[PDB]
């Protein structure tokens, strides 16, 4: 039951999106390896994700949260790259989506950095790359990454390198 | 998938050695999530 509805880019949250999606670049310690080089994006289009029972499961899972949390569900908007991201506008979030060898054990990960999650979206370190030239710098093929409304609740804080 | 910390909901992962870094979080419930905007891009060449 997933519909997409093309934002405008003369739209205002188009451009708060695209904002957020630009200034989050930056530097990685791999020196490109697995997102590529750049410092920039062309934004090709921004569609907005469309799932009532989607909604409703988000909506009914943040209460909860909030309830044990002094009506807090610690809401963040955050980024995520997969090479799932078509089942996950579909399906929703589930197991299945999570990265089992994470730093912080089996779970979803998100990045406030936009250029963090794109180092995911052709896999765990780039994979091979974009699948047509094998390229995880690839300059010419589409990518695509989700903005998500996050519910964080209570958050263990890891101090990590 | 593992279990959130006990008492806790999330975990969030704090940059400590690279000062530039942000965030990044990390949820053990898909039902935590909501993909609201895809973005389609490109990454560019510097210059
Ligand atoms: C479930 C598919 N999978 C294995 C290819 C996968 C792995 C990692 C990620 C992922 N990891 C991150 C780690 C830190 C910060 C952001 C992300 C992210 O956006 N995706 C997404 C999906
Ligand atoms: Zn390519």
């Amino acid at each position: 039951g997933t519909i997409l509805i093309d934002l405008s880019p003369d739209d205002k949250e188009f451009q708060s999106v695209e904002e957020e999606m630009q200034s989050t670049v930056r530097e990685h310690r791999d020196g490109g390896h697995a997102g590529g080089i750049f410092n920039r994006y062309n934004i090709l289009k921004i569609q907005k994700v469309c799932n009532k029972k989607l909604w409703e499961r988000y909506t009914h899972r943040r209460k909860e949260v909030s309830e044990e949390n002094h009506n807090h569900a610690n809401e963040r908007m955050l980024f995520h790259g997969s090479p799932f991201v078509n089942a996950i506008i579909h399906k929703g979030f589930d197991e299945r989506h999570a990265y089992i060898g994470g730093m912080f054990g089996a779970g979803i990960y998100f990045a406030e950095n936009s250029s963090k999650s794109n180092q995911y979206v052709y896999g765990i370190g780039g994979g091979t790359g974009c699948p047509v030239h094998k390229d995880r710098s690839c300059y010419i093929c589409h990518r695509q990454l989700l903005f998500c409304r996050v519910t964080l609740g209570k958050s263990f804080l890891q101090f990590s390198a | 998938m593992a279990h959130s910390p006990p008492g806790h909901h999330s975990v969030t992962g704090r940059p400590s050695v690279n000062g530039l870094a942000l965030a990044e979080y990390v949820i053990y419930r898909g039902e935590q999530a909501y993909p609201e905007y895809l973005i389609t891009y490109q990454i560019m060449r510097p210059e």
